[PDB]
């Protein structure tokens, strides 16, 4: 957490879950990996980087 | 106003068949028993779901 | 401040998320208060009637 | 009052068991979860702050 | 359907009702409360919205006491004390209600 | 009975078109295009033998462009 | 009187009331059956069955 | 290793032969832990209601 900015490290850790996703697993739906899309505005940067 | 007679009709309307119990029933009885309970205990988040 | 305004309980005001609640808006000079209302007593009855 | 008088427990007994055996051996085939989005937002009337 | 089927597992996330806007006592809303009262389990309903379905219902059946009247009880007590005081009313001699649980 | 006959069935079906419209009209309010905010309070069907009128009310009157989306929703 | 009396789940009253309903429908039973269809909501199909 | 396994039903096989015992096959089996997703998060509202 001390390298990039706050949503800099977000950034980069969705680039890094979409390559592991496509990278072993086959296309699926990823029910948690939605869910965390859909509903990041109603969190506030640090805790959702901390979560 | 409403005439005291008025409310008996509404109860009686209100009533639950017997097979509509049924019904209810057997989809709370497959719900209850797989859902995790884990989450139970979960604060309510995004106010607009309740 | 709105809620301390609104005593009724028959309304109720969204709920703010946490995402939400340390956003900043601008807000009046001086707000407007029955001390206000209560000086313009010597014209009020034509704004009554109207 | 003989067995004839045990034939309507008879039937539910075995529709019970019928249910029962029906669902022990069928496959368990899961659904692929899909339709998730935030769409539930709420309306009203704004507060519009006079001065 | 999915809004209180939620409801009746997180023991905190209780229905909260919406009531019409700079309209009250209006001859549906009073049909409707009743409909809620006599329909919707109790245990699904927060304590505020149990405590206006109940306001709504008694305000009509006092002999007294006003719809504005009793509103005004929020203070001097808790909204599931109100609640309580006012089922408590309406389970006496001279008046009964099923309030379904 | 013709007349009788025909605004009861004209009434009927009006009301099994508006439980559907206003499906459809959610629809498209959770989804970005006619809006939150813009809710009907009192609707009235009026009948005169076969033919028939439809009114809605607002509290906040929608734009130009929302009345085609309803409209067009509605039929 | 035993195996599932005054205490059995109402999915089981459905197996209990085919005979009774086609029993009142065998021509020559109407009268009753049209009082049954008409007040169902005042008098209900379990007391019925228990009386 | 099929025919050991007596949870629920009676599985039945018979016997293959005296010379197509060593015969291979491939069949993959997932060795991880699933008791991790389960813990209590502050997301888990959202979970049970989709």
């Amino acid at each position: 957490p001390t390298r990039y900015g706050t949503s800099e490290s977000i950034d980069k850790f969705k680039i890094a879950w979409e390559n592991v996703e496509s990278v072993l697993n086959m296309e699926g739906n990823d029910f948690v990996k939605t869910i965390m899309y859909a509903y990041e505005d109603n969190f506030p940067k640090k805790d959702f980087y901390m979560m | 106003t409403i005439r005291k007679d008025d409310f008996r009709a509404l109860q009686a309307v209100l009533r639950i068949d017997e097979d509509r119990a049924a019904d209810m029933f057997t989809t709370l009885r497959i719900m209850i028993s797989s859902i995790p309970a884990v989450w139970y205990d979960a604060e309510v988040v995004h106010y607009p779901h309740t | 401040r709105i809620t301390e305004m609104v005593n009724d309980r028959r309304i109720m005001i969204q709920k703010l998320t946490l995402a939400e609640k340390p956003q900043v808006m601008r807000h009046v000079t001086t707000e407007i208060n029955n001390d206000l209302f209560f000086k313009m007593s010597p014209v009020a009855q034509l704004y009554i009637y109207h | 009052m003989a067995s004839t008088t045990r034939l309507v427990n008879d039937r539910k007994q075995l529709e019970q068991q019928v249910k029962d055996d029906a669902r022990i051996l069928a496959d368990a085939r899961g659904l692929n979860i899909t339709t998730v989005a935030n769409d539930s937002a709420t309306g009203g009337q704004a507060i519009r702050n006079v001065g | 359907a999915i809004k209180m089927m939620q409801a009746a597992q997180l023991h905190r996330a209780s229905i909260e009702i919406a009531f019409p806007m700079n309209v009250s006592l209006s001859p549906e809303i009073i049909v409707q409360c009743f409909i809620v009262w006599m329909s919707i389990p109790e245990q699904l309903l927060s304590d505020r919205s149990n405590f206006i379905i109940a306001a709504v219902i008694w305000a009509g059946f006092s002999a007294d006491d006003s719809y504005a009247d009793i509103m005004r009880r929020s203070a001097r007590a808790s909204d599931r004390q109100n609640y309580d005081i006012i089922k408590a009313a309406l389970s006496s001699r001279k008046f009964k209600l099923p309030r379904a649980s | 009975w013709t007349g009788t006959q025909n605004d009861l069935v004209n009434v009927s079906n009006h009301h099994m078109a508006y439980d559907e419209y206003k499906k459809r009209v959610a629809e498209l309010q959770r989804q970005g295009k006619i809006s939150i905010d813009v809710n009907d309070k009192h609707h009235i069907v009026r009948v005169f033998g076969d033919d028939s009128t439809f009114i809605m009310t607002y509290d906040e009157p929608p734009s130009a462009e929302e009345v085609h989306l309803m409209c067009a929703t509605f039929v």
